[PDB]
RNA sequence: UCUAAGCGCGCACCCCGCCUCGCGCCCCGCCCGGCCGCGCGCCCCAGCCCCGUGCCCCGUCGCCGAGCGGCCCCCGCCCGGG
RNA sequence: CUUCGAUGUCGGCUCUUCCUACCGUCCGCGCGCACCGGCGCGGAAGCGUCGGAUUGUUCACCCGUUCAAGGGAUCGUGAGCU
RNA sequence: CGGAACGGCGUCGGCCGGUCCCGACA
């Protein structure tokens, strides 16, 4: 949901007085979680443990959202079988909004919570580039197409404690 | 915005007024209603031609489309041309005899399998049964409606059943032998 | 365990509660489905058993052995005294179910049907219908409620009442009998014979035919209390058994811990 | 409070109309025949004939009671949603009438529609609904005709009464132009908007 | 029996499969029987 | 009586504040008419209430005190604790102050 | 299904979210599940809002493809669909029921009194007219 | 292509009738009285035909009458025979 | 694990109820289904599943008939009996 | 919806290829 840019790098050594450094663009919540995800690809990637290393800074980067762009996001998610790997789009105004899409539809349909998933790549695609049609559909230049829900105008039944004098009318 | 759309085009003959899911088509033959309220469709006419449009077609609502433009066709066919449905009674030792009774309203089938009882079917409303002198034990069913036809039609076979034996063996009954948009 | 060999159960659980019958004498309950249309007829007659005969009947049954062959069979002799009508009783179909719309009871009521409506007639106070008499006998107050049946009532029904002094009966008082009109073209029809028959006596005759079924409705003859091999048609045990042979030796397992109703029990008979 | 049970879930409803009940309202349910139960009508009735197979085996006299009628099974639903043993709640049964179509003077009395509990809004088109009259033929009820005869005659009835009350209320709206046009512009001019 | 009738009839009683479970009469090109519902087994006898 | 034409708002005790393990007969759950909401709970908040004793026919006084859930509810403090013969009867929230 | 189709420049009359009973216009549409709706005139702040949040109007106001909020005000304010809505039975409503919000207690004390003399005055009007 | 919409037929099973009981209620007769309440469009939701309101004061000033509804009321034994 | 200041322990006999994992009858369908008769399978527990010789037997075994499924209820059933 | 090996053209979502305007005997 959020964004960041966390650096980090192996505290220096005797043998390495200077140590790479090593960038992370990760979406979490908040910033605990987000270097808790740095360090869990760290460990894995480069063998550098929390404990080994150092943050050198995480640094939230904010989004415009003022246009809807097409997110796509592969990702690897470990199922009751194992890991898979899939590639999802979203249409969403920033890539932290499409991550929450995104996140929500691998709860949902995949069953898979955000400790399971590890997200490879979010890349914004152009209308041209669109593999999946749920995603393609939308951004044809009109859409026109009946509101999806209008029975959920029923917020106003909850109000008038379902005691109206007529069956509203949809 | 996606919407499973067919259209099929009124013939010219035919008058069709559809009004919510109910569809009233009149040509030559006599006027015949339907209603596809069960289903949730965007039935839209003008022009010459119907869309029905199922709209959000996620799961088996992309089916409805094509299945209510074929009814409204076989319904546009049926108002004009007429459905004959010709079966042919089928023996091997005992003759069956098949008498049109109530004005070509009813069936009488008698001595299948040299059966006692005998059998009546009544049509459904709007369809004839007649004989065809032409083709020689065979019984024409003739009516606007397809599935009333139809359903005349399989009442008839499932009423000459015989009880056991080999049915691979033992092939005595009315078969549907033509099914076709023709001759009322 | 099982149950080790198979009989039925004994007895009929419908006829359940075995209990004496709280009506006064037997009631129709179900009348004849009308057919509407049907020649227009009565339903029903109350009658006393007055024994039984035995006939040789010429039997026509074809395909029978006792075709064309003399057959003596036991017959019943109901005592049927015409009955009198005396009120025509109107029932509309209700969502609730029959409704009674309103009874018009004849100008004058007869003495035997009167003595039923008091405990002991020569000790009564005779009040009975004193004020309905006076507000008809101009016939204006039968004719008007008539009309209301029409409109309403989908049931035509007749109260009568038997002649007890026709009878060797020691009754005195008259049972009163609602019998329905039935197979009228029309209600108004049905409402219309009903006032022909109104304070005139109806016979057996008329009611019934010659070769038609009819269901006899009555209260059996009673036996007092009786055991379960009576009442129930249980096996008596083995001449061994203390407490005595005529017995259901068990009333039922460990559970369901309470007795059954299906379990057969010692009670009325009759 | 008379609520028309055409178009209804039924166990919604009944939960608004319980706590209505032990709240004091005293309601009363017209047109229990057109109460809707979800789910396909085969397997309603299986559901509604297997409650009828659980019943006391040693005195099925002293065992659950299955009503056939629709209005006595709206009536035994808001009994489970409520606290009938104590007194609170057989107070609240007590104030509570189901009606199957709508027949004394449960008919003049103005009539309300809980719209949330409706099935329309409540289900999706393709979830498969049956009525409460039809499940209730087939597990006993044997006034279904009955309620339809009569309803059609309520409803001839309505229909002439409807235009007279029209024709009437045309006088009554064009009337009210006297003191009724201070209240008015105090009521909604003097900015409370009602 | 005329043959001509005989194949009609055939039509109606001989051909057809049958699935190795469901025992279900199916369509003369099926995958799956429609009552024991994608049982991928299904044959039919001639006399 | 004290109440004579005082206009008033509808309101219903619903019964006393409570868990299904205890009931906390000192605070009383209050319905009132036109409040759906916890915010819209504000505008009723400290207004005095009052409940007509159905033996004595003489107004018990008492004042809403706190919004007891997201519903609009209120838990409201009376001179003596309801009896409980008095669930599901009117209370009566008074427009003027006294 | 035949009119009030979710599109770009459609008057939506939001019904939740914070933007409650403030309009404003589809600019694109993410889903069928959500909407990019911004209000300049009208006060929502662009923001995505589910489909359900907001109720369909009758007017389609007159957008360029991608319009920004400043352009989209332009437009707004040229199309005259904001003015025609709330002389619209809807719109009408829409201004009375943001009044009856703004009522504290001792207002509804008023309305409740002046409501009573309608409800008297209504039977005796109707008394006349038997 | 028997199914997904839709439709037809369809089991000694199931449900109901018939039957056994039956709390209550009803009509009637005697009697003819008391008490209470005040309030109706219908249909449809993929036309939803113009919606997305209303009521929001059952004492809070409302209670006349009429009508349409409800409710209460009322109905002996001993003794003898079956 | 519960019961030893005691839950009467086998079988029969009697009588009720239940289960289905269905033997016959019902309804389908498949056969290496010509008929006749078998055999398989799905729904189906309404009814039937008996009379005897030997054994305390449950069981077993045989005879017979209108040809004869398997079980549960404190191994149902002892202030019911034997 | 205690539960398995196994089945499911029930419905959404993937993963990896082939045929694809060289329109998937003519």
């Amino acid at each position: 949901m959020q964004k960041y840019i966390v650096y980090g790098r192996r505290l220096p050594s005797e043998k390495f007085p200077e140590p790479e450094v090593f960038r992370m663009t990760i979406y979490a919540p908040n910033e605990i979680v987000a270097k808790s995800r740095f360090w869990y690809h760290l460990k894995s990637l480069k063998k550098i443990k929390r404990t080994h290393g150092e943050i050198l800074d995480c640094q939230h980067i904010e989004e415009n959202g003022d246009f809807v762009k097409n997110f796509g996001v592969l990702l690897r998610y470990r199922s009751r079988v194992g890991q898979h790997n899939m590639y999802r789009e979203v249409r969403e105004t920033t890539s932290a909004r499409a991550m929450d899409k995104v996140y929500s539809e691998m709860a949902g349909q995949c069953r898979a919570r955000y400790h399971d998933i590890q997200i490879i790549n979010v890349k914004e695609v152009a209308d041209e580039d669109v593999r999946r049609e749920k995603v393609a559909m939308f951004t044809q230049k009109g859409v026109r197409f009946p509101h999806p829900c209008p029975y959920v105008h029923v917020k106003r039944a909850a109000r008038t404690a379902r005691f109206q004098d007529r069956a509203p009318h949809v | 915005p996606l919407c499973s759309s067919m259209t099929i085009k009124v013939p010219t003959d035919v008058e069709c007024t559809i009004n919510k899911r109910v569809v009233t088509v009149k040509g030559k033959k006599g006027t015949l209603v339907r209603d596809f309220s069960h289903a949730p469709l965007d039935i839209t006419h003008a022009n010459d031609t119907i869309s029905v449009a199922v709209w959000f077609p996620r799961g088996k609502r992309n089916a409805l489309p094509r299945t209510i433009c074929s009814h409204i066709e076989n319904m546009f066919k049926g108002v004009t041309y007429g459905f004959e449905y010709k079966m042919r009674l089928a023996y091997a030792h005992f003759p069956i005899a098949a008498t049109v009774v109530d004005n070509n309203k009813a069936i009488e089938i008698r001595n299948f399998m040299h059966q006692i009882k005998t059998r009546r079917i009544e049509c459904l409303p709007g369809v004839t049964i007649a004989m065809s002198t032409n083709v020689k034990d065979e019984l024409i069913l003739r009516g606007i409606s397809i599935e009333d036809v139809s359903h005349t039609a399989a009442r008839i076979h499932e009423s000459l059943k015989v009880p056991n034996k080999d049915l691979r063996k033992f092939l005595d009954g009315c078969y549907v032998s033509s099914r076709g948009l023709q001759e009322q | 365990s099982h149950r080790k060999f198979s009989c039925c159960r004994k007895g009929n659980l419908g006829y359940l509660p075995r209990k004496r019958c709280t009506r006064g004498r037997g009631r129709c309950k179900t009348f004849p489905p009308d057919v509407q249309g049907a020649p227009i007829h009565l339903t029903a007659f109350l009658g006393y058993k007055a024994g039984c005969t035995h006939v040789m009947r010429f039997i026509d049954h074809r395909g029978s052995n006792l075709h064309n062959r003399q057959a003596i069979d036991q017959a019943t002799i109901i005592d049927a005294p015409p009955m009198i009508c005396t009120a025509i009783i109107g029932y509309a179909k209700t969502p609730k179910g029959l409704r009674a719309v309103t009874t018009v009871w004849a100008a004058h009521i007869a003495e035997p049907a009167m003595r039923r409506f008091y405990r002991n007639y020569f000790h009564a106070e005779k009040t009975a219908f004193s004020t309905y008499m006076k507000k008809a006998a101009d016939g204006t107050y039968i004719k008007e409620q008539l009309g209301r049946l029409k409109q309403h009532a989908d049931v035509i029904r007749i109260v009568a009442h038997t002649q007890p002094a026709l009878t060797p009966l020691k009754q005195k008082k008259a049972d009163i009998m609602e019998i329905q009109v039935n197979g009228g073209a029309n209600v108004a029809e049905k409402v219309d014979y009903a006032y022909a028959l109104m304070e005139k006596p109806i016979s057996i005759k008329d009611v019934f035919s010659v070769g038609a079924q009819i269901d006899t409705i009555s209260i059996t003859r009673g036996r007092g209390f009786e055991g379960v091999v009576t009442r129930w048609g249980v096996t008596r045990l083995p001449r061994k058994t203390r407490r005595g042979n005529r017995k259901v030796a068990c009333i039922g397992a460990w559970h369901p811990a309470n007795v059954q109703y299906t379990v057969a029990r010692a009670g009325q008979m009759g | 409070i008379v609520i028309d049970c055409k178009g209804h879930i039924l166990g919604r409803l009944s939960a608004i109309v319980a706590k209505e009940l032990l709240h004091g309202h005293e309601v009363a349910l017209v047109r229990c025949e057109k109460a809707i139960i979800s789910g396909a009508f085969r397997d309603v009735k299986a559901h509604y004939l297997k409650k009828m197979h659980k019943r006391t085996n040693f005195n099925h006299l002293r065992g659950p009671f299955h009503f056939r009628a629709p209005a006595e099974i709206v009536r035994r639903t808001i009994r489970g949603m409520i606290p009938y043993k104590t007194v609170r709640g057989s107070d609240a049964m007590s104030r509570l009438r189901v009606y199957d179509g709508i027949p004394p003077c449960c008919a003049r009395y103005k009539r309300v529609v809980c719209p949330s509990a409706m099935a329309y809004l409540c289900l999706r088109p393709e979830r498969r609904r049956c009525e409460v009259g039809r499940v209730a033929h087939e597990i006993g009820w044997q006034h279904a005709a009955d309620v339809e005869r009569y309803e059609k005659r309520r409803l001839e009835e309505c229909d002439k009464w409807y235009q007279d009350k029209i024709q009437i209320d045309k006088k009554i709206a064009e009337a009210a132009e006297k003191d009724a046009e201070l209240q008015r512009i105090n009521a909604e001019l003097a900015k409370y908007g009602y | 029996m005329e043959p001509t009738l005989i194949n009609l009839a055939r039509e109606y009683n001989q051909n057809m499969m049958i699935c190795r479970h469901c025992y279900a009469r199916n369509p003369l090109r099926a995958t799956n029987c429609r009552r024991c519902r994608g049982t991928n087994l299904r044959k039919k006898k001639l006399s | 009586e004290e109440i004579k034409g005082k206009t008033f708002l509808p309101a219903i005790f619903v019964g006393y504040q409570r868990s299904r393990a205890k009931q906390r007969e000192n605070v009383a759950l209050v319905k009132v008419s036109g409040i759906y909401t916890r915010a819209e709970t504000d505008k009723v908040l400290g207004r005095l209430i009052a409940i007509i004793h159905s033996k004595s026919g003489k107004p018990i006084f008492g004042k809403i005190c706190r919004p007891h859930g997201n519903s609009g509810m209120v838990r409201a403090r009376f001179y003596t604790n309801l009896p409980g013969q008095l669930m599901g009867h009117k209370v009566r929230v008074f427009y003027d102050n006294i | 299904s035949y009119h009030r189709f979710v599109e770009a420049g459609r008057l939506v009359y939001l019904g939740d979210g914070p933007d409650k009973g403030k309009l404003a216009v589809i600019v694109d549409i993410l889903s069928t599940a959500a909407v990019l709706i911004d209000g300049p005139t009208t006060g929502v702040k662009r923001q995505v809002v589910s489909l359900r949040w907001a109720m369909l109007t009758d007017q389609v106001i007159n957008i360029s493809e991608k319009p920004t909020t400043e352009q989209l005000k332009k437009e707004i304010e040229a199309s005259p669909a904001i003015d025609t809505f709330m002389n619209s039975v809807w719109g009408k409503k829409i201004q009375q029921q943001r009044l009856r919000a703004k009522a504290t207690f001792e207002d509804m004390g008023k309305i409740a009194k002046l409501r009573r003399e309608r409800k008297m005055a209504m039977k005796r009007i109707a008394m006349s007219i038997k």
